[PDB]
RNA sequence: UGGG
DNA sequence: GCTGGCACGACTTTTGCACTCGACTAAAGGGGCGCGCATGCTGTTGCGCA
DNA sequence: TGCGCAACAGCATGCGCGCCCAGGGCTGATCGTGCAAAAGTCGTGCCAGC
């Protein structure tokens, strides 16, 4: 019902300006997540490449290294 | 329209601007090197920008290996023409030599005056010609065009600035003269200080919570409003009256000044020196005349029985020097003689330096 | 608003339970101002500023 | 305000929405000019010099 | 003098006079307002009023 | 000038990719060390690169062959 | 100091290279689209206004947003994508938009009609072009039932289109309008009261068929028509426009 | 915003059902423009039996459905998005036709931006509560009798 | 001594932020010097 | 960046209000509870194993006198902040986390379940996190960079100083009075009321909103804490996340 | 206006909002959600971080522009760092990852 | 206060 | 022989740990927190083993 | 049977609430000895140069 659907992203720096930052960043904080920079509100903020349209193709490039190394 | 408080932000203010050279040279096609030696060469350039410590000591301070003075030089010659017509270079003389090299190149009379007067004899042709118009061959005013050229050439940069900062009084501390007598008012006065500490006071009954508050809220509210009210109204009423007893003790419309010992004026409130002495450096005072409550508290025994400290006699000294010389005594031992037949007792040794100094055009006016 | 006495119906929605209440409000020139109230107990009640 | 002589139809599809279209006549008589003043200050304040 | 010229100097209600049109004057000195020290200020109380 | 796009991505469809494409050519030219195979408008050369995509002699492996021949060759 | 050498090298600068534009409340995405700059002598900036119905704005004196693009691949991506002659439906209904409206529809609506009578009747003449007699004089815009050859063209055919032609019952105002319509679209959608629902699906089906150009430049033609002989129709309002009928006292 | 839209085919069999509205006397929405668009699921059949209009998947344009409104057939099996159970995105053939330009999605597609936005441009320009419409006042009907427009 | 650019260097590649709670060790770790007094600055020196 | 030391504890204001806590629940007893007792008042007595009280026995001042006079040793008892440390310092997560495990294995309800459920994921979320429990409170608070607070001095105002900059100056006044009398070895009330004044002065630096919120003589307002100073309205949106102004703009 | 380059902010590095005084006007979130609906990842790439927050980007974008290179090189936001540090005054530990 |  | 620059010496000024001190004070101050919604504390009501 | 256990109902508190664009006025801070030590300034005398 999209009233707990932001709140509970994988990703804790998204949508924690989307509702309080309070309750996301105790949470965050003791539970130690890891964003992984997967969203694109993230990075957005960050300023990193849009993972979408024309950016999509050079962030699946990098992606073949990922796991490649 | 008034948005309450208004906005009273932090604002981030944009002025900065000291020196844009930096920015500059970032657009200058350099290819290695020339940009970390013009940044060398930009962290020594003055306020003024007319001469800049020595060129030797620039590349001794590069930490050189190789990467000898003929390549900064031209970095030196390079920037100084990109430069606002010029920066630095020192000798005083290619400031000029710059600024009329870019602005004409033609005229009548120029060059040919401006090479030799550039050159040399500039110092022996700055304060008259003289012989010097036999020197240079010039006839008569052929030379007025060129000295009057040389005039509008001109500290070389100081253009931009653009410095906001005038740093003004204002206020601070005030006296006034009246019905007989120059007595200050303490003519400031915001009355903040008394009224926050009335109106605070409506402040701690309105927290509205229902907590009561009253060990934290309470308490230490009205603690601190004494702590602040207090300590205001003990600084003002300690500058209030020092500005009194400084005020009483000597007048300023009486001819001279009378000197005051840090301790009497100390002594009147029987209050520690340092205590005044510290309340005295940045408190100033206002009156109709001039535009600091410490040149008023000089002190000198003025090495005399027969009466004033130096500000008497400093001012007396320049205004005894001031009209004087009617041929060209240029004489420090006569004024020391003047000022020794009115009873001051001068040295006349090392009165000319007293005299000599602000401004005072002696001893080089000979 | 005018100083004086206000009888108000308050609307009668507070429990959902659709039972009305009527409240009042004397309001002085200056000081304090006086309520009176009913709760869905059916007990009077005054709120002081 | 000033009168005018209005005529109502489309010219040359000029008009579109709300706008309008006006002639050089009006450009040419100083009708519908205006005047503003604007005050400038300069302060001269005595410093610690 | 600093209560009644803080009130005339500064003030919510006390404001510049619109100097364009004489009507824009005789309206800007005629107006009524919610607002004020009982007032009421925005957002809240705005529906049936 | 070219107004409409839709043929040169009609040649390899993506639409996403022809910014990318045109954009390596357009360093191509852009920089130097080329010269373009399309006689010259006066246009930028932006346009001459939308134009050499819809000319079909310019694609992903076209370039790919003169980048490893050129890199190949030296 | 604006040297006029300066104001050539400008119009080098600007030609080709693309400017963009948006509004302040943007809501969908075509609120922001790129577009090409053209100079122009004046303090505002004049926009298309098939365009403006994607703004859903109205001309009271609005103020806009505008930004350049730098570097390389930004002039890619705003030729390629926000270029408003490189995207026409809008990714919402299906149904396309910049549809011309105002003027447009009463340039179109009055040049399709017909009545009795009037000047000329029908006659025989050849067409399509039949630009001799109401762009002179001797007939009217609206009047005739003037029937006319016509050639037309048909798609069914792969990659070929076939010419059929044909002697047809038709006014003048649509046999002027038939000029404007591209090859192989039917001569069945020229015939009609033009409501706008007729350009709505008339642009659906020509852009759905012959594609994004001829559909582009048709409607261009479509909106310089329009205004142009809507400007001609000379429409007016007045107190007898209004009628009020005789017998609402009686009812009230 | 967080769908990417990465993966081109899943290959599921799964759809939606896919009929007309046809609320009361009057119909709201023809099948057209619901069958149009998005990828046929499974097959369909004519009223005349082992007979297959289309081959499993196909692209569904004026056409195709103008030849399923020129047969019987009232009802489409269409498969679409929550059906594509693909991993980190959604399928490009299970949801197609982002409509814009007249052919297929390709990958990077703004999907949920188009979606949402899509939907939020509307909502200013409604009216909100209908209430006290209420018609002429009278509350619901009291005729229980069930008429036909046609036969 | 020469050719030194600390802006350069500044730029590095960084993926997955990850967030936890602080330790005073770590805290003295990033401490470069103590404040012993409440005063900010002085209005007669003009300096901190 | 810099720091303070505080020379004693805090509740780290960040932590335990800040929607249903991961600190009294913890601990296994009421927020009300701990918010009440962790500081300047009541008893909170620990350890006791001889004690016929419980360990979280939260025993008013009398019966604090009435432990005095009857118990005595074996009973300690901190009615300072210096209480959660130690009886949180004493926590063993391992027995707890089994403990829990097995009684959410033995018994199971519709209440329970919730309850059990969240304090045994959090636990065990927290020991694979490795974090310690004791870092919740903070022994040393650092400071902002003098740039992120400027004066920016006016020539009508003089040096103009930021609502957020004085909390600094509170704090480390505080800190020098609780320091300065500390030492000096002076009756418990004062130090304890020191404790209370230097809390809500910690507290109301983290946290403007609620509590003291502490008003200003001159401007009024709440001010602004570091909670409303992240980013603009306390959203990512102002000065970040196309917040920015861009260049080339319009009008 | 129509301002091209004017000063610059102490704090965020980033310009001012008014006339007169040389306004950038504003760019705001509902723009973003536009770009990525066109999926254009440089358009708004050059707006988020060069002609804004890069410090660097800002003389060595204008230095290719300039001799016409026309190159981005992007740089890393200012303001996020200001929200590095402002979370970091609290009791919260972010760090970066290699 | 005022403009969309 | 006279003038100007410089050196030495005081006394005179500058500077750094230290605590002080309790006020009191009642009047003033805000009211209507538009609103809606979700989550938790507690007290009362209903239902079962023994 | 009554007491005991569990569930449900009521009251409090916390979070929220469109965009863009422009002009105008000011607005908290600092407490305050004594003693000791340091540094600077002022005056006088000596030396050097003309």
């Amino acid at each position: 019902g999209i009233t707990k659907a932001s709140l509970a992203t994988e990703s804790f720096i998204s949508a924690a300006s989307f509702q309080e930052t309070t309750r996301v960043l105790t949470e965050a904080a003791v539970a130690g997540k890891r964003d992984e920079l997967r969203g694109l509100k993230e990075n957005v903020i960050v300023g990193r490449l849009i993972p979408a349209g024309t950016g999509y193709a050079y962030h699946q490039d990098r992606m073949r290294r990922r796991a490649a190394g | 329209y008034q948005d309450d408080e208004l906005p009273v932000y932090q604002g981030e203010t944009t002025q900065t601007l000291q020196d844009y050279l930096m920015w500059q040279v970032e657009l200058t096609p350099f290819t290695d090197t020339d940009r970390a030696i013009a940044t060398s060469i930009v962290d020594a350039v003055d306020d003024t920008g007319y001469l800049t410590i020595q060129i030797e000591d620039i590349v001794d301070s590069i930490g050189d290996d190789e990467i000898g003075l003929e390549e900064v030089e031209a970095v030196l010659k390079r920037i100084q023409r990109f430069d606002p017509v010029g920066v630095a270079a020192k000798d005083l003389r290619d400031c000029l030599l710059i600024q009329l090299s870019q602005f004409a190149k033609e005229t009548p009379w120029l060059e040919e005056a401006r090479l030799i007067i550039s050159d040399h004899l500039d110092l022996l042709a700055n304060h008259d010609f003289r012989t010097l118009m036999r020197v240079t061959r010039l006839k008569e005013e052929v030379l007025k065009e060129a000295v009057n050229l040389i005039q509008s050439l001109d500290x070389x940069x100081x253009x931009x600035x653009x410095x906001x900062x005038x740093x003004x009084x204002x206020x601070x501390x005030x006296x006034x003269x009246x019905x007989x007598x120059x007595x200050x008012x303490x003519x400031s006065i915001p009355r903040l200080k008394i009224n926050q500490q009335y109106a605070a006071m409506g402040n701690s009954a309105r927290n509205d919570a229902d907590g009561q508050f009253i060990r934290s809220n309470l308490q230490e509210a009205r603690w601190l409003i004494k702590s602040l009210e207090s300590a205001n109204d003990t600084l003002l009423r300690v500058s209030r009256c020092i500005v009194e007893q400084q005020q009483a003790f000597f007048e300023q419309g009486e001819e001279y000044m009378k000197p005051m010992v840090l301790a009497d004026i100390a002594q009147a409130v029987e209050m520690h020196e340092s205590t005044i002495s510290r309340v005295t450096t940045q408190k100033y005072l206002h009156s109709p005349r001039g535009i600091x409550x410490x040149x008023x508290x000089x002190x000198x025994x003025x090495x005399x029985x027969x009466x004033a400290s130096s500000t008497a006699i400093r001012a007396l000294v320049k205004k005894l020097i001031a009209a004087e010389n009617p041929a060209k005594p240029l004489s420090d031992s006569k004024l020391t003689s003047m000022l020794s037949e009115q009873g001051i007792m001068v040295a006349r040794r090392t009165v000319a330096k007293y005299r000599e100094s602000l401004s005072i055009p002696p001893s080089n006016q000979r | 608003r005018s100083p004086g006495v206000f009888f108000d119906s308050d609307k009668g929605k507070t429990h959902s339970s659709g039972k009305v209440l009527y409240n009042a409000r004397i309001i002085p020139y200056r000081g304090s101002w006086l309520d009176f109230e009913f709760d869905p107990k059916d007990n009077l009640f005054v709120r002081i500023d | 305000g000033q009168n005018m002589r209005v005529a109502f139809m489309p010219w040359n599809g000029y008009n579109f929405e709300d706008s309008i279209l006006v002639s050089e006549r009006v450009v040419q008589e100083d009708r519908f000019t205006t005047i503003h003043i604007q005050e400038l200050a300069c302060v001269s304040r005595d410093t610690k010099l | 003098s600093a209560a009644v010229k803080e009130f005339f100097g500064s003030s919510q209600l006390s404001q510049f006079m619109d100097q364009n049109n004489p009507l824009s004057e005789i309206t800007h000195k005629r107006r009524i307002s919610a607002l004020g020290p009982g007032g009421l200020t925005r957002e809240r109380a705005g529906f049936e009023v | 000038a070219r107004v409409t796009v839709q043929d040169a991505v009609e040649k390899i469809g993506n639409r996403f990719d022809l910014v990318l494409v045109a954009a390596r050519r357009a360093r191509q030219m852009q920089v130097g060390g080329k010269d373009p195979l399309v006689p010259e408008e006066n246009d930028k050369t932006t346009v001459i690169a939308l134009r050499e995509i819809e000319e079909g002699l310019i694609n992903n492996q076209i370039l790919d062959v003169r980048e490893r021949q050129e890199q190949q060759e030296q | 100091r604006e040297e006029a050498v300066v104001w050539d090298i400008l119009d080098e600068v600007i030609r080709e290279h693309p400017v963009l534009l948006n509004r302040a409340p943007t809501l969908h995405r075509l609120g922001i689209q790129a577009f090409e700059p053209v100079l122009i002598e004046g303090k505002a900036i004049q926009l298309h206004p098939l365009v403006c119905a994607a703004y859903n704005a109205d001309f009271d004196g609005d103020q806009m947003a505008v930004h350049v693009p730098l570097t390389l691949e930004a002039q890619l991506e705003a030729r390629a994508l926000m270029m408003s002659t490189n995207n026409i439906l809008s990714p919402a209904n299906g149904e396309p938009i910049i549809v011309p409206s105002q003027d447009v529809v009463l340039g179109l609506y009055y040049m399709t009609r017909d009545c009795v009578n009037a000047k000329g009747e029908g006659m025989v003449l050849t067409g399509p072009k039949e630009a001799e007699r109401l762009y002179r004089s001797g007939l009217a815009s609206l009047h005739a039932r003037v029937k006319v050859r016509i050639t037309e063209y048909e798609k069914d055919a792969n990659g070929e289109l076939v010419a059929k032609t044909s002697l047809k019952d038709t006014t003048v105002g649509r046999a002027i309008l038939w000029m404007i319509v591209p090859k192989g679209l039917p001569y069945s959608i020229v015939n009609q009261a033009l409501g706008k629902k007729a350009i709505s699906k008339m642009l659906n089906t020509c852009y759905r068929i012959l594609g994004l150009k001829p559909t582009v430049i048709f409607a261009d033609q479509i909106m310089y028509t329009g205004f142009a002989y809507a400007a001609r129709s000379g429409a007016s309002v007045g107190i007898d426009d209004m009628v009020i009928p005789e017998k609402k006292h009686e009812i009230i | 915003q967080d769908l990417v839209v990465t993966e081109d085919d899943c290959g599921t069999h799964e759809g939606i059902m896919m009929t007309p509205v046809i609320e009361g006397g009057d119909v709201k929405e023809p099948l057209r423009d619901r069958v149009l668009g998005r990828v046929t699921a499974e097959d369909v059949l004519k009223p005349g039996t082992a007979d297959i209009l289309v081959p499993r998947n196909t692209l569904l344009h004026e056409q195709w459905c103008d030849l399923l409104e020129e047969n019987s057939v009232d009802a489409v099996k269409v498969r679409s998005v929550v059906s594509c159970d693909t991993d980190f995105g959604v399928c490009a053939h299970c949801y197609g036709r982002d409509l814009a330009r007249g052919h297929i999605i390709n990958k990077g597609e703004a999907i949920g931006v188009i979606a949402a936005q899509s939907i939020g441009e509307p909502g200013t320009q409604l009216t909100m509560r209908t209430f006290h419409i209420g018609g002429a006042a009278s509350r619901a009907a009291a005729e229980s009798s069930i008429q036909v427009k046609n036969k | 001594l020469l050719k030194f650019l600390k802006a350069q260097t500044k730029t590095e590649e960084f993926d997955a932020i990850k967030i936890a709670l602080a330790s005073p060790d770590m805290i003295r770790s990033w401490s470069f010097g103590e404040v012993k007094k409440p005063e900010t600055i002085n209005y007669r020196t003009f300096k901190p | 960046m810099g720091h303070i030391e505080l020379a004693s504890p805090t509740a780290h204001i960040w932590f335990l209000k800040s929607l249903p806590s991961r600190i009294g629940l913890l601990l296994d007893m009421p927020l009300r509870d701990i918010e009440r007792v962790l500081y300047f008042e009541s008893y909170v007595v620990i350890e006791g194993g001889m004690t016929n009280l419980e360990r979280q026995q939260i025993l008013t001042e009398e019966q604090y006198l009435d432990a005095l006079e009857e118990f005595g040793d074996e009973f300690d008892a901190k009615m300072g902040a210096e209480a959660i440390q130690a009886l949180l310092k004493s926590m063993d997560l391992e027995q707890e986390c089994e403990q829990l495990r097995e009684e959410l294995n033995e018994t199971n309800s519709e209440t329970k379940r919730k309850k059990l459920t969240k304090r045994i994921k959090l636990l065990e979320a927290f020991v694979q996190s490795g974090n310690k429990p004791e870092w919740m409170i903070l022994t040393v608070l650092p400071v902002l960079p003098p740039d992120l607070r400027p004066l920016v001095p006016l020539d009508g105002g003089r040096f103009a100083t930021s609502d957020l900059n004085d909390l600094y100056r509170r704090v480390i006044n505080r800190n020098n009075r609780l320091k300065r009398l500390l030492d000096l070895a002076a009756p418990d009330i004062i130090v304890r009321n020191e404790k209370r004044m230097l809390q809500e002065a910690v507290d109301a630096l983290l946290d403007n909103g609620r509590r003291g919120r502490a008003i200003t003589g001159s401007n009024k307002r709440p001010l602004k804490s570091l909670a409303d100073m992240i980013k603009g309205k306390q959203g990512r949106f102002r000065q970040n996340l196309l917040g920015k102004r861009v260049d080339y703009s319009g009008r | 206006h129509a301002r091209s380059t004017g000063s610059y902010s102490l704090v965020t590095q980033q310009p001012l909002g008014g006339k007169a005084q040389f306004g950038g006007q504003r760019f705001g979130e509902m723009e973003v959600w536009a770009l990525e609906a066109y999926g254009a990842a440089y358009t708004l790439q050059e707006m988020l971080t060069v002609k804004s927050d890069d410090v660097n980007g800002r003389t060595k974008m204008y230095k290719n522009i300039v001799d016409g290179n026309h190159q981005m090189e992007p740089g890393m936001p200012e303001s996020f760092n200001v929200l590095l540090k402002e979370i970091r005054s609290l009791g919260i530990n972010i760090e970066l990852e290699d």
